């Protein structure tokens, strides 16, 4: 659903542009109005006015037909994210207790066997750390919880 | 005529369980054409009354009812049920329904306690 | 060539085949007198062409409401010949 | 109640569908005046009712040949106002 | 600890059975596509084995096997199914596998004899 909030993200933005490209179509289905009553000779690759804003109005009909509701259902979206960041604050004191536990300070240990051990501990701390920053992306780009 | 009589009371008969699930379909679909949204729905209200008529019945055995609604777009429909259990009590029932727009088939299966 | 203008009054489909109904309805309305066998030919060829099932009507006075399938749907005029021909079953 | 009466000349479908589409989209008339409006009506209803996807036409002198599935084409006139329905989805 | 090992030799494995069918599906099944001649013999092959490595396990349950293939052609498909038995004992298990152009649902249920 992250990708899918994305695209929620995305059609957002959309919305601005839609009204923009409206009322560029106005002022084009004005201008091609005059395009009519200064007797153009219109080409048959030419796409013709109606053609377009009944195919622009369905579009705008279908996306907020469509979209605004698969965007009021997000609540089974917000639980499973909510219960999503719960595990990764779950791993991140999981990782906190290992890091404690796992501290090869002492020197006694063999320098590259710990090295190797802290470059695991390294790999897991950075998918946990990648787990976070991505709940947390999707938390802010989704802005309902 | 008293033993017939118990076992005919003890027996799963075939008649009354189609009955009972054509009468869960009617109710829960009818003549409602299919609707993608609603599939779970009419699922379950059939699978629920057909269980709750049969365990209305009091006839002691273990129900397993399960409902395929499919809608008539060229797909084709085909169940198959074979099955072990002791044929001389346990018994099942498939009831195949159609309307205008959806197939929906019904199975049902009662079990020796 | 009797230069018959056309000009698409609705449409969701590609330019090319618009243009394709264009010149097809044109050869159609040369060929016949019977606005019956216009819609014949206009929708036989189109059948054959980008594979069935399309819907045509050709009149003069006339409105109708539609759902067609994407990109196969296109209403124009020839000459004094509304001409309509979607795609949907 | 103007008794435009349902005289019909293509039909493979129902008597039923028939004379229910007679009253309805007669009622369609009755409100309204525009044609396109009226099929709005007629096809949005059959939607409604036998399901989608139909396809209504109001006019008074076309040609049609159109394809429709089995038992559901209707093609008659009430009054002058040729009505044509098909199904096909 | 043997008492656990006896009620787990005993208790219908959801798992168990899930694997028995998945594997019955690919045997009889498999990549092949989409062929209406051919549902009836993979139907009837699924179920076969199906009911073969469940009476292999040797556990006191009456199996019923139920298969619902239908051809990928955009249509919704749902299988629903609830039952009454004494749950504690019986179990059930519905497998769904699919391909480029296939659906296939097989329901599997234990019922302890």
């Amino acid at each position: 659903t992250s990708d899918a909030v994305t695209f929620i993200t995305y059609v957002q933005s959309l919305k601005r542009k839609i009204k923009q490209f409206e009322k560029q179509v106005e002022l084009y289905r004005n201008g091609q109005r005059l395009l009519e009553k200064q007797r153009f000779q219109f080409p048959p690759s030419w796409l013709y006015i109606d053609n377009i804003e009944g195919e622009w109005g369905a579009f705008n009909d279908i996306m907020r037909r469509k979209d605004s509701a698969i965007q009021q259902q997000v609540a089974n979206l917000q639980m499973k994210i909510v219960q999503e960041d719960r595990a990764v604050e779950s791993r991140t004191t999981d990782l906190l207790t290992d890091w404690e536990k796992t501290k090869p300070v002492t020197g006694n240990l063999r320098p590259e066997e710990a090295l190797q051990a802290l470059t695991i501990y390294e790999g897991k701390f950075g998918r946990l750390k990648d787990d976070r920053e991505k709940c947390a992306k999707a938390k802010e780009a989704l802005e309902l919880t | 005529m008293e033993d017939y009589q118990a076992a005919e009371e003890t027996a799963f008969v075939v008649d009354e369980v189609s009955n009972i699930v054509k009468e869960a379909i009617e109710s829960a679909i009818g003549g409602n054409a299919y609707q993608h949204s609603k599939v779970n729905q009419w699922t379950t209200n059939v699978v629920e009354q057909t269980l709750s008529q049969l365990t209305k019945l009091g006839k002691p055995f273990k129900y397993i009812v399960t409902c395929v609604i499919m809608q008539k777009n060229g797909a084709g429909l085909h169940t198959a049920s074979s099955c072990f259990w002791d044929s001389s009590t346990d018994g099942s029932c498939t009831v195949r329904w159609e309307n205008k727009t959806m197939y929906c088939i019904v199975s049902a299966f009662g079990l020796s306690i | 060539m009797c230069d018959r203008k056309a000009v698409i009054k609705n449409a969701d489909m590609s330019e090319e085949m618009q243009q394709d109904s264009v010149e097809c309805a044109t050869q159609a309305l040369e060929k016949y007198n019977i606005e019956k066998d216009i819609a014949a030919h206009i929708k036989k060829e189109f059948d054959k062409k980008y594979n069935p099932t399309w819907h045509c009507i050709v009149g003069r006075n006339f409105g109708s409401y539609v759902t067609h399938e994407t990109k196969h749907f296109i209403y124009f005029y020839l000459g004094q010949v509304a001409i309509l021909l979607f795609k949907s079953g």
